[PDB]
This record gives C-alpha cells, sequence and structure tokens, in this order.
RNA sequence: AUGGAUUUUUGGAGCAGGGAGAUGGAGUCCACUCCACGCAUCGACCUGGUAUUGCAGUACCUCCAGGAACGGUGC
C-alpha cells in the first residue's frame, strides 16, 4: 500500500479542529513517503499516524505545510534537506517512533521556523542530556514534548556542548 | 419625527447660514446660505466660504452649487 | 432669492464664466458651454489652477461629473 | 428578489456573529436585526479596535455598505441552502 | 425595496455616531429617511483634542455614517 | 432623446471626437494621461481607444541601479484599448489632432 | 448564455482577493448579483488565521482564483 | 452604444488589463458578463511590486479593472456592428 | 460516568494562550485516533480545562487511560469522561 | 433584444513619511545618537510573582509589577 496519487485523492480531507485544512493518510500501512506532488500543496497539515514509515523525507517542495502528525510509525531517521521541500514546517510530531541516538535529530537544526517538537516514546529520549541536547542544537523550538523551552535550559545547554 | 430633508427646507426658508462637513476632507469645511437644493442634496450656497481648520483662514466664494457627494454633515451657524 | 435650486442656477450660468472645484483639489475655469442630468459638465477656453496658480491653458474640455466638489460663477 | 447570502445572513439573527468594518474596528455580540442591505443592529458587544485594544458596548447599529465581512456561526453551515 | 431602516427602536434616545474622517459626534435622534440620513439634536462633536463643542440639531448624510451606538437602552 | 444628450450635452466632446476622427487628452485617475482616438464611447466614458499614448510621471522606480531624486517623465504607445470610463477625470478637446 | 462561470466553482476552495490586499481562502458555497460571497472553512492570509464560516460583502471583492478541489 | 457588449465578444482573446489598484493581468478570455465581470484563463498576473504569478484561472469583478489592452490585430470596425 | 467520545480535562496550566493550548492538545491527542473538536475557555469558570472529542471510542477510552497524570505545561492533567455527549457528536450521530 | 446620484458594478482617490549631527556605509536608501524614545489609547504578546480545580459549544478573559517586538484609531 503505496502513498500513491490515487491514494491521496480519495483521502479524507477537511478543515482540523484548530482551523487548518488537513489530509487525512492514517492507518493506510504506508511504508515510504512519496508521490505528495498530488496534493498540490493545498494543506496546511497532513497526518500521517499510524503507519510504518522509516525516514522523514521524500516530500516535494510543499509552502503550505505547516503541521506534521506522525504518531505511531517506525521513523528511525530524518532526511537532510528538509527546509528545502517545507520552509515553514512549523510543528512536527513525532511520538512513538524509533528514534535512537542524539545525532539523528540534527536534521531538525535546518527547519527555520520549526516552534512546536514533540518526539515521546522514542528512545532517544532516555539518553542522557536528550532535553539539552535538543534545546542548543534545535534552537528555533519553544515548546519541546509539550514543556516550555525556558532560559535557564537555554543557558544550562549552553554551558554543555558551548 | 422630523425628517431630515425637511430640516434642510427649514434651513432655506430660515436663511440661517449653513457650514458643511466634507467628505473625507476634514481640514476644509464650506460655509453659505442655502437658497435651494436639489432630490440629490445638492445645494445652492450664497455668500459662500471655504473654511481652513489649520489655517484659520477663509476663502470667500459667492455663488456656489455644492455637489451633495461631498456632504457629510450640515449645521447652523450664528454668524 | 425665492427658492433657487440646483438645476436652475447652473442653466442661469451657462453661457457664462464658471470655476469648478474638483474633489482632488484642481480648479479648472472656462466659460461653460453646457450641463446635463447627471452633473457632468463642459468647458470651453479652459484653464487650470491648481494651488491657485495659473498651470495650463486647456481649450475645450470634459469633466466627469463624479469629480466636481463644486462649481462657481465668476 | 433577494439574494442567497442574506437569507443565509437573516438565518443568523439571534446567534453570536463577528463583523469588520470598512475601518477594521472588529465587533462580536449578538446579532438582533440584519437588514436587506446588510444594515445589522447586535447587542452586548465586544469591539476590537485596529490598535489592538477592547472595549464592551450594549446596544449598536452598523450600516451595511460599511461593513467589510460577517462571521456567522458554523450551526448554519448543514442546511438548507445547500444546492 | 427602497426600505426603511429600522430606527424607530432608536428614536428620541442619545447616540454615538462613528463618523468617516475618524469623525465623531453625540445626541439625540429626531429622525430619519430611507437613505439613511438622520436628524440629531443637541449634538455635540468630539474632537480629535478631548474637546467637545455643542453644535445644536444637525442632519447627519446616511452615506458618511459608519456606525452608531446607543448611550441610552432601547 | 438619449442620442440628443450625447449629441449636445458635455457628452459632445466625445460624440466630436468619434466622428471627426480627432484626438483628445485624457487626464486620468490613476495619476495617468491617455492620449488619442475615441473609436467608442457610453454613458460611464467607457472607451475603445486607437494609437493611445499613455503619458506619466515618476520617481526612479529603484530595481538594480541608485536613487537620484529627481522625478523622471514617461510614456508608451498603445495601439488598442479600452478604457473604464469611471477612471475618467477629464476629458480634453484641442487643436490637438491638427 | 450560461450564466456558469461562477456556478462552476461552487462547492470548490477558492482564494479570493480582498481591496485592501487580504487573502481569503474558504468553501465557496454561494454568491449574488453584488458577488457577496459565502465562504465555508475560511482562513485569512496576509501570517494566518482560522476564521470559519465567512459571509463577504462584493463591495471589497477583487478577484477569485481556484485553490482547490472540494473537500 | 452599451460597450460591455463589445467586451463580451472577446472570448478566446488573449488580453492585459490594468487594475485600479495597480495590478496588471494578462490572460485569455473565457468570459466578460453584463457587469464587466471578466473570467480568463492561462493567466500571468503581476501585483504591483512582486513578480508574477500564473494561474490556471481568474475572475474579475468588474468595477475592479482601469483597462483592457487589446490586441493589435483587433478588428474592431466588425465588433461594434451590432 | 460511563465511556464517552469526549474526555474532560481540569488541572491544566491557565496561563497557556488558547489557541496554543488547543494545538498542543491536538497534537498530543492525535496519537489516540482522529480529534473531531477541542473545546476550550478562559473564562473564570472554564478556565484550565478542555473537552477533547474523538470520532472513535475506543480512542478516547486508551487516551483516558494512558495520559492520566500526564505533565503538560508543568501540570499533571487529570482526565474523565465527559458528563454529557458533546454537540458535534449528537449532530454527526443524528 | 438591458442599469454612472447615499448600503454593493462606472470608484473619494491620489500622494508624501519631522529637523539636525566635522555621523558611517552603498540626490536617494539603510543603521545609530540627540531635540519632540513622533505623542496618547486599546488588544494580543515577552519576563517574574500571584489567584482560580471549575463538565463545556466561545468577540477577549485572574490579578500585581516590569519589559516593550507587532496591529488599529486620533492629532
Amino acid at each position: 500500500v503505496k502513498l500513491t496519487a490515487e491514494l491521496i485523492e480519495q483521502a479524507a480531507q477537511y478543515t482540523n479542529a484548530v482551523r487548518d485544512r488537513e489530509l487525512d493518510l492514517r492507518g493506510y500501512k504506508i511504508p515510504v513517503i512519496e508521490n505528495l506532488g498530488a496534493t498540490l500543496d493545498q494543506f496546511d497539515a497532513i497526518d500521517f499516524s499510524d503507519n510504518e514509515i522509516r525516514k522523514l523525507d521524500g516530500f516535494p517542495l510543499l509552502r503550505r505545510l505547516k503541521t506534521l502528525l506522525v504518531n505511531n510509525n517506525r521513523i528511525c531517521r530524518i532526511g537532510e534537506g528538509l527546509d528545502q521541500a517545507l520552509p515553514d514546517l512549523t510543528e512536527l510530531i513525532l511520538t512513538n517512533n524509533s528514534l535512537v541516538e542524539l545525532g539523528d535529530l540534527d536534521p531538525l537544526a535546518s527547519l527555520k521556523s520549526l516552534t512546536y517538537l514533540c518526539i515521546l516514546r522514542n528512545p532517544v529520549t532516555n539518553k542522557k542530556h536528550y532535553r539539552l541536547y535538543v534545546i542548543y542544537k534545535v534552537p528555533q523550538v519553544r515548546v519541546l514534548d509539550f514543556q516550555k523551552v525556558k532560559l535557564k535550559e537555554r543557558q544550562e545547554a549552553e554551558k554543555m556542548f558551548k | 419625527m422630523v425628517q431630515p430633508i425637511n430640516l434642510i427646507f427649514r434651513y432655506l426658508q430660515n436663511r440661517s447660514r449653513i457650514q458643511v462637513w466634507l467628505y473625507e476632507q476634514v481640514n476644509m469645511r464650506i460655509e453659505g446660505c442655502i437658497i435651494g437644493f436639489d432630490e440629490y442634496m445638492n445645494l445652492v450656497l450664497d455668500d459662500a466660504e471655504e473654511i481652513h481648520s489649520k489655517t484659520k483662514s477663509r476663502k470667500q466664494l459667492g455663488r456656489i452649487m455644492l455637489k451633495g457627494d461631498n456632504i457629510t454633515l450640515l449645521q447652523s451657524v450664528s454668524n | 432669492s425665492l427658492p433657487l435650486n440646483p438645476k436652475p442656477f447652473l442653466n442661469g450660468l451657462t453661457g457664462k464664466p464658471v470655476m469648478v472645484k474638483l474633489k482632488w483639489g484642481m480648479e479648472y475655469k472656462g466659460y461653460l458651454v453646457s450641463v446635463d442630468g447627471y452633473m457632468n459638465m463642459q468647458l470651453a477656453n479652459t484653464e487650470e489652477y491648481i494651488d491657485g496658480a495659473l498651470s495650463g491653458h486647456l481649450g475645450e474640455v470634459l469633466i466627469r461629473c463624479n469629480n466636481v466638489l463644486y462649481i462657481r460663477g465668476v | 428578489s433577494i439574494g442567497v447570502p442574506i437569507k443565509v445572513l437573516h438565518e443568523a439573527e439571534g446567534h453570536i456573529v463577528t463583523c469588520e468594518t470598512n475601518t477594521g474596528e472588529v465587533y462580536r455580540g449578538k446579532l438582533i436585526e440584519a437588514e436587506d442591505n446588510m444594515n445589522c443592529q447586535m447587542s452586548n458587544i465586544t469591539v476590537t479596535y485596529r490598535d489592538g485594544r477592547v472595549a464592551q458596548l450594549e446596544q449598536v447599529y452598523i450600516r451595511g455598505s460599511k461593513i467589510r465581512f460577517l462571521i456567522l456561526p458554523d450551526m448554519l453551515k448543514n442546511a438548507p441552502m445547500l444546492k | 425595496k427602497a426600505h426603511p431602516p429600522e430606527l424607530k427602536k432608536f428614536m428620541d434616545k442619545k447616540l454615538s455616531l462613528k463618523l468617516n474622517g475618524g469623525r465623531h459626534v453625540q445626541g439625540i435622534l429626531r429622525g430619519f429617511d430611507p437613505f439613511m440620513n438622520l436628524v440629531i439634536d443637541e449634538c455635540v462633536e468630539m474632537a480629535t483634542s478631548g474637546q467637545q463643542n455643542n453644535i445644536g440639531m444637525v442632519v447627519i448624510r446616511g452615506n458618511s455614517i459608519i456606525m452608531l451606538e446607543a448611550l441610552e437602552r432601547v | 432623446r438619449e442620442e440628443e444628450e450625447f449629441n449636445t450635452g458635455p457628452l459632445s466632446v466625445l460624440t466630436q471626437s468619434v466622428k471627426n476622427n480627432t484626438q483628445v487628452l485624457i487626464n486620468c485617475r490613476n495619476n495617468k494621461k491617455l492620449l488619442g482616438r475615441v473609436k467608442a464611447f457610453d454613458r460611464h466614458c467607457n472607451m475603445v481607444l486607437e494609437n493611445v499614448k499613455e503619458m506619466w510621471t515618476e520617481v526612479p522606480k529603484s530595481g538594480k541601479g541608485k536613487k537620484k531624486s529627481k522625478p523622471v517623465n514617461k510614456d508608451r504607445y498603445i495601439s488598442k484599448m479600452f478604457l473604464r470610463g469611471d477612471s475618467v477625470i477629464v476629458v480634453l478637446r484641442n487643436p490637438l489632432i491638427a | 448564455g450560461k450564466s456558469s462561470k461562477m456556478l462552476q466553482h461552487i462547492d470548490y476552495r477558492m482564494r479570493c482577493i480582498l481591496q485592501d490586499g487580504r487573502i481569503f481562502i474558504g468553501t465557496f458555497k454561494a454568491f449574488d448579483k453584488h458577488m457577496n460571497l459565502i465562504l465555508c472553512d475560511c482562513d485569512e492570509f496576509r501570517e494566518k488565521r482560522v476564521l470559519g464560516l465567512v459571509l463577504l460583502r462584493g463591495e471589497n471583492l477583487v478577484s477569485m482564483t481556484v485553490e482547490g478541489p472540494p473537500p | 452604444m452599451k460597450l460591455v457588449r463589445f467586451l463580451m465578444k472577446l472570448s478566446h482573446e488573449t488580453v492585459t488589463i490594468e487594475l485600479k489598484n495597480g495590478t496588471q493581468v494578462h490572460g485569455t478570455i473565457t468570459g466578460v458578463d453584463v457587469s464587466m465581470n471578466t473570467h480568463l484563463k492561462a493567466v500571468k498576473m503581476t501585483l504591483k511590486n512582486r513578480e508574477p504569478v500564473q494561474l490556471e484561472t481568474l475572475s474579475i469583478r468588474g468595477n475592479n479593472i482601469r483597462y483592457f489592452i487589446l490586441p493589435d490585430s483587433l478588428p474592431l470596425d466588425t465588433l461594434l456592428v451590432d | 460516568i460511563r465511556p464517552n467520545h469526549t474526555i474532560y480535562i481540569n488541572n491544566m496550566n491557565d496561563k497557556i494562550k488558547k489557541e496554543e493550548l488547543k494545538r498542543s492538545l491536538y497534537a498530543l491527542f492525535s496519537q489516540f485516533g482522529h480529534v473531531v473538536d477541542i473545546v476550550a475557555l478562559k473564562t473564570m469558570k472554564m478556565r484550565g480545562q478542555a473537552f477533547v472529542i474523538f470520532k472513535e471510542l475506543g480512542s478516547s477510552t486508551n487516551a483516558l487511560r494512558q495520559l492520566q497524570g500526564f505533565p503538560f505545561y508543568g501540570k499533571p492533567m487529570r482526565i474523565q469522561y465527559a458528563k454529557t455527549d458533546s454537540d458535534i457528536i449528537s449532530k454527526m450521530r443524528g
């Protein structure tokens, strides 16, 4: 069940609860993110929850995409050119995925508008200094794992890793 | 109830000197004695004046017909 | 005068030297040739006064009605 | 003799609506009466000016011409004007 | 059509009138016509300076009326 | 009756320009002036114009040069065009065509 | 002839441009003589704001293009 | 006489239209109606002080038009006949 | 209080602006199923609370058990099944 | 085979950003300082402290102090 143009065209399309245009791509068992061209850059949000995607990569240039819900997939790596295809990405929800090393979260530093980030229920979470590492390497984030990035944490992350 | 048109008819009869507030122009207002008027609120004013609220300066006009387009507001003055 | 209305006033002023102020502050002096029902205006030997100062000598001129602020005889 | 949007506006009488004027003041409250020409009588208003400040008014009436737009409930979206 | 504005409810009440040009006046509604031209009695100009000056009974052309607000309960 | 008002009224300026194929300058709301011949006109002063010289004035239109604060005149030729009449301020007939 | 030019785009998502220069994007559900428009699930851009069900007066409308297909 | 009628005949022509707000529109007319509401296809539209955007379709409220620039080829004398 | 499509949350940090609260709520709760809508007001009465509505009932029950006492913006949230059925649910059902 | 005179389609729009300094850089533009932080008001928002534990379908939402980025209106 390839993510195909035909698949996207019959997919529930609606205005979500936070007033954004969202496309519903839940529970299709998609393994690879591809063929997004067919959405025609018409969505503010794309819901990819409960699928089998391994890597957050493969996006076309999508100027209107601001929210990506990627819950319960198998994300173990993040693509390197994400800001070049998603310039205004502001919210990224990665709860319950497979990111294991702090260094695998490095590609998120290039998403200049990224403000809401959630990486809960990922092995990487239990790594020593996981929170400070994210704060220093992705300073554009204001809310991390539903907790406010505070000044004291920023300073503390400036010492360690300076 | 007083109808607005009638108020004017009263101004006309009275020969009260009238001061007009113009549309989207605050720095200048117009003055004169209504001699007659029409269905479009176009006014014929006698011994009329441009009044510069900023410069405190008056420009003398004589016989004026002001299009109603400009009318914001109509008031009477004792002078 | 006993009621002198817009329409007759203007008609009396046809054949006469007038000046028209426009909403935009331009002024046009000339002989009023004619006016119509919508109060569009036709001047001859028109002159233009902008900032109250002679700018341009223009000749025969149509002024669209919606532009007119007021008309004065002189 | 009347426009489809106008019928939908009259349908919002008695509901809480938001109105922006031609000058960008934003008036939220109960729509009492809506005329054919979009003249709007409202009550218990919250007004939000262009500077951001708020105020409270009991009773207002805004001329239809000087309205830029209105926001109506979503309660209306369902029926009957789906055609 | 040629409808009246529904303003009988506001008759002989004190009102606050927002006009174009950022102009504001206050007075008692004495009457109106289908164009929403108003008669306002005991009218007061609320100058942008904060100062208020009494202008008496006046005509406001409906054209330039942005908004009105009752200072009474209807 | 209506033809009479076009014929003798202020719009006779347009009526005369179409008949004689003469030039007229149109002062225009856009702060531009359109100089040409009247192929057609109507009540609203919509017009179909030929051999139009549009003239206007500008500052410097910074794009890839300098500043040089000094007003600039501009013009451009337009053979065939339709003008919506609301934009009309003034319409001028003259010894222009001559 | 056909009158369809508006009726064609009905039910579609539409990008509407206002006279002040705002962008209203919503589902085009109804219009009229004056081009007063009914826009479902409507957002405003210049910054994005969720508005919801919007009636826009035609006086202040400039233009419209097709933004996306009907939901 | 009623010059909108003339414009209504220009379906399938390509034109440039200048708007009251300064915007410039180049596209192919699909329809002009009685209110001069104009509909186009294959449209390159340049708002004042932007680079152009291309739209497959655009619909203009008639009043917002300043003027149409017509094809040089256009046979006006034909079109002015009723 | 029987299982319900809508969950009632209280004990929420009321300093978060309303639109941010609703967007984080949506994000957090999307992991269990599609959230149809969220009702949250800042009135004195309703501040620190929210109603989260899900399309599926199983999603509401899972959310309730798994996020009971989850630290959200600093405080442990308290979740419960709502007393009544949500207007949106009633309209979607009949 | 169709409508330019107050709420819709023949438009009331157009146009300019205070003054100075042996200021700095590329008559014009940008940054900094001083006189007149251009002034006042409202909203959202940024720091702390502090109040509220409440079952809802919403202009906006505790209060106190400080900080002012943005938007609107008036002079």
